[PDB]
């Protein structure tokens, strides 16, 4: 199976450099070109450039000066580096692969790397329980986790290590007046299962290496 | 519209 | 660079209906157009290549047509799982460029929210801040009002809302309203209420609790 797995989300100081690794599998870098595309609020989808099978590169006109793409065939790795980032470079960066070696119809994509250009410093979140009580209606209970005061985005949240997905709602993060993000993630479950079952939100905030599991119980 | 990095969708 | 103009910017339709996406090019580009689908939190997914050619594992309900400057992506009978943003891409001229996209929203019947309220945790109060959360779950349409009252005093300016995108299965939204108070303020009051207004409710629904059990 063709896969492109990118490195984790990052914070970049203004005028400093962005580095992303694309690690591929299911095909050889000697047989396909790897493209880089970003997606920003201000410019939407934007093709940045490519490193071809034989190692040549093309860069989109406005990035020729500050962009460089390299690779290690034997390690299946593509290295993307862009210089002197400014705030409007804040975006999700993707590596992608086309159907055929020479073409540009992108059939396969990396999961994306969210990059934040900001002078602010990394800060991990605190996790508080949103505890159910009688949060009970028609035999359904709701519970959750409040993931508060972190920077930058994103945070990932699952329930019971991926085992619980039905009823789960993880809200878009909102930026608070303190310049820190905050979000909740909730799930509805049968009232009667609060006795038997354990409910744990798995919070991960990679930019600060904050990895927390929160057990949420009735109070 | 424009892409929203928090919602990961277009926002209109 | 070729400019690609997608229209409209947003489309609302019911399941089983036909929907067309338009992509117009600032000059002729033959059939050198590709289409993508992007779901919430997802990467673009290749739907059609070269105006009309099928892609492996893409449902037959997706098709495309057009040549020159005017292109169309069709979904003959929309499903709830089709909620996404749709983009076109040209590669007749270097560099390849993408359109701004069209947002696909789905219509469904009115659904009242189920409402839930959560007091701040004892764990958080240790940090001098109290967050009170109100959950509006699985409702439609998107428009909703949350009113906070603390001891009958109407709250203003100290709450924030977040709304999920449409659910891929039932097409509903959910919303969180977070009321943020200092610990000192929280401790000086008893009745914390969350009043919810929505087209699905014949009257506002209030959820509340008294601080300290
Ligand atoms: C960012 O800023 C530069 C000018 O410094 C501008 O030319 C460019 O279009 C901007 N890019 C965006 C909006 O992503």
């Amino acid at each position: 199976q063709v896969q492109l797995k990118q490195s984790g989300p990052g914070l970049v100081q203004p005028s400093q450099s962005l580095s992303i690794t694309c690690t591929v599998s299911g095909f050889s870098l000697t047989n396909y070109g790897v493209h880089w595309v970003r997606q920003s609020p201000g410019k939407g989808l934007e093709w940045l450039g490519v490193i071809w099978s034989g190692g040549n590169t093309d860069y989109n006109t406005p990035f020729t000066s500050r962009l460089s793409i390299n690779k290690d065939n034997s390690k299946s790795q593509v290295f993307f580096k862009m210089n002197s980032l400014q705030s409007n470079d804040t975006a999700i960066y993707y590596c992608a692969r086309a159907l055929t070696y020479y073409d540009y119809e992108f059939a396969y994509w990396g999961q994306g790397t969210l990059v934040t250009v900001s002078a602010a410093s990394t800060k991990g979140p605190s996790v508080f329980p949103l505890a159910p009580s009688s949060s009970t209606s028609g035999g359904t209970a709701a519970l959750g986790c409040l993931v508060k005061d972190y920077f930058p985005e994103p945070v990932t949240v699952s329930w019971n290590s991926g085992a619980l997905t039905s009823g789960v709602h993880t809200f878009p993060a909102v930026l608070q007046s303190s310049g820190l993000y905050s979000l909740s993630s909730v799930v509805t479950v049968p009232s009667s299962s609060l006795g038997t079952q354990t409910y744990i939100c798995n919070v991960n905030h990679k930019p600060s290496n904050t990895k927390v599991d929160k057990r949420v119980e009735p109070k | 519209c424009q892409y929203d990095l928090s919602t990961r969708r277009l926002k209109c | 660079d070729i400019l690609l103009t997608q229209s409209p910017v947003i489309l609302s339709v019911s399941p089983g209906e036909r929907v067309s996406f338009s992509c117009r090019a600032s000059q002729s580009i033959g059939t050198n157009i590709h289409w993508y689908q992007q779901r919430t939190n997802g990467s673009p997914r290749l739907l059609i290549k070269y105006a009309s050619e099928s892609i492996s594992g893409i449902p037959s309900r997706f098709s495309g047509s057009g040549s020159g400057t005017d292109f169309t992506l069709s979904i003959n009978s929309v499903e709830s799982e089709d909620i996404a943003d749709y983009y076109c891409q040209q590669n007749n001229n270097w560099p390849t460029t993408f359109g701004a996209g069209t947002k696909l929203e789905l219509k469904r019947t009115v659904a009242a929210p189920s409402v839930f309220i959560f007091p701040p945790s004892d764990e958080q109060l240790k940090s001098g801040t109290a967050s009170v959360v109100c959950l509006l779950n699985n409702f439609y349409p998107r428009e909703a009002k949350v009113q906070w009252k603390v001891d009958n005093a109407l709250q203003s300016g100290n709450s924030q809302e977040s709304v999920t995108e449409q659910d891929s299965k039932d097409s509903t939204y959910s919303l969180s309203s977070t009321l943020t108070l200092s610990k000192a303020d929280y401790e000086k009051h008893k009745v914390y209420a969350c009043e919810v207004t929505h087209q699905g409710l014949s009257s506002p629904v209030t959820k509340s609790f008294n601080r300290g059990a």
